[PDB]
RNA sequence: AAAAAUGUGAUCUUGCUUGUAAAUACAAUUUUGAGAGGUUAAUAAAUUACAAGUAGUGCUAUUUUUGUAUUUAGGUUAGCUAUUUAGCUUUACGUUC
RNA sequence: CUAGUCUGGCACGGUGAAGAGACAUGAGAGGUGUAGAAUAAGUGGGAGGCCCGGGCCGCCGGUGAAUACCACUACUCUGAUC
């Protein structure tokens, strides 16, 4: 399952063909998935950790009550302890909005003794299901998920996605994370009979045009 | 085995070399030329007793089983070239000539040109058996 | 594990302009297989055909031959 | 009937592949027409507590009255003899149970 | 044990035509579980962006994963190859 190279992955100084839109484009990485079963427990999912800002940002909630309350005040979000857990239970049903007022969540390690009951087919069918196969812990991962760290999930119908920078971002933010999102997205390996085929470039919007 | 023909006015012709010596029955359907072979069967295939393999019933048991396998490829008409042992031995045909030919007139086939095709000489090598005869 | 009267396709035969009826009959040969062709072997038959069936109403005793 | 809900981060347990462990003939039929060689050479099937992985499902719980309900109780194939009274086939209606 | 004799391989030792394949690189078609006004292929898609002061496919009602433009694999037929 081996690529290496690092020969001279300079030369994105023809990359104006990526950004044609008015807004800023979310530059990406995605290899097509050979060597893979749908339903099984052939668990191909670590949680690769980058260095500098690809910026995955969605509205995070801290459901932790030991060291997860103290060390999740560094990002500085008005903490809500027992009326954050009670808000999702029968409060806003007849009022037209859903009872959440959240987006992201914690795969519970601080409240691991209060975890095993209801929450199954609301989050799971949606695919916003909080795990530690993708840094949903919200304490030291509140300074990494919102800004730095990343994953590649496991599921039935055979799919992938992962970031490195943007097109705000400059040549410092394009190539030095490409060095850490290739070593670390190669060693992560089942003696996979080389899905090492070709690893494609990507942004926010379009049609086919290939690279390695 | 499906020959393309006009469904309501054409029968596919052929020829059968009917060998008829006294000690065995033979029937042998071939093409117009005679070169290939489609449906061959003897009296020996049917009956099992050395003395009665060429008998008129051991000549009729073969001819029905020609026309069974001769009606599944789908042939209707046939030319004929009968025999008798011949050469420098008997030229009168054997007891598998009419009971082999009249059987296929009842078993779903048409009859066309008939003749003899014995071997006959202009003259011959000396014949087996003595000057003094075959005593019995 | 085989049926021998599949590998046989029905072709046609002809006669020259000097005799009356054009269509004699049919003949069967194997396909292009191993190393032998279906138009190489099919080039030297003899059809010992009469005259009556070749014409409208003749004396039938004469015969003929017509090689490919 | 009515299921509200405080309810191990609003409900719920049901999908599936596998290990041991425990239950499958009248007379047959083929065989071996034969007291036995070969009632061969088929079969089916069949259920579950645990060990890694899924279609599906993300795996805990107080109560009130329940049906005032007795911890909710009995029955039938009802067959006919003569005009009603009177009598009484365990369900043969191949015959007997 | 062995000189000779028989047999295989490997080198000197190259060109063309046709028969039948493997196996790939560059293309054109190529998608109807229920359901949705509409042939349900998979993911980060995503309320957004192209041209020629304006349009359009959509957000929307909805099924257990939604129409623009960056990426090619599961899967099925097409034929030319330095």
């Amino acid at each position: 399952s081996r690529d290496t190279l690092y020969e001279a992955v300079r030369e994105v100084l023809h990359g104006n063909q990526r950004k044609r839109r008015k807004f800023l484009e979310t530059v990406e990485l995605q290899i097509s998935l050979k060597n893979y079963d749908p339903q099984k427990d052939k668990r191909f999912s670590g949680t690769v950790r980058l260095k500098s800002t690809p910026r995955p940002k969605f509205s995070v909630c801290v459901l932790g009550d030991q060291q997860h309350c103290d060390e999740a005040k560094a990002v500085d979000i008005p903490h809500m302890d027992i009326e954050a857990l009670k808000k999702l239970n029968k409060n806003k049903k007849l009022v037209k909005k859903l009872a959440k007022k959240y987006d992201a969540f914690l795969a519970s390690e601080s409240l691991i003794k209060q975890i095993p009951r209801i929450l199954g087919p609301g989050l799971n069918k949606a695919g916003k299901f909080p795990s530690l196969l993708t840094h949903n812990e919200n304490m030291v991962a509140k300074v990494d998920e919102v800004k730095s760290t990343i994953k590649f999930q496991m599921k039935k119908v055979l799919c992938l996605a992962v970031a490195v920078g943007h097109v705000k971002m400059t040549d410092d933010e394009l190539v030095y994370n490409i060095h850490l999102a290739v070593n670390f997205l190669v060693s992560l390996l089942k003696k996979n009979w080389q899905n090492v085929r070709a690893l494609y470039i990507k942004s926010t919007m379009g049609k086919p045009q290939r690279l390695y | 085995s499906l020959g393309p023909q006009v469904a309501e006015g054409e029968n596919v012709f052929g020829v059968c070399h009917i060998f008829a010596s006294f000690n065995d029955t033979f029937v042998h359907v071939t093409d117009l030329s005679g070169k290939e072979t489609i449906c061959r069967v003897t009296g020996g295939m049917k009956v099992k007793a050395d003395r009665d393999e060429s008998s008129p019933y051991a000549a009729m048991l073969a001819a029905q089983d020609v026309a069974q396998r001769c009606k599944e490829l789908g042939i209707t008409a046939l030319h004929i070239k009968l025999r008798a042992t011949g050469g420098n031995r008997t030229k009168t045909p054997g007891p598998g000539a009419q009971s082999a030919l009249r059987a296929l007139a009842r078993s779903g086939m048409k009859i066309g040109r008939i003749e003899d095709v014995t071997p006959i000489p202009s003259d011959s090598t000396r014949r087996k058996g003595g000057r003094r005869g075959r005593r019995l | 594990v085989v049926d021998p009267f599949s590998k046989k396709d029905w072709y046609d035969v002809k006669a020259p302009a000097m005799f009356n009826i054009r269509n004699i009959g049919k003949t069967l040969v194997t396909r292009t297989q191993g190393t032998k062709i279906a138009s190489d072997g099919l080039k030297g038959r003899v059809f010992e055909v009469s005259l009556a069936d070749l014409q409208n109403d003749e004396v039938a005793f004469r015969k003929f031959k017509l090689i490919t």
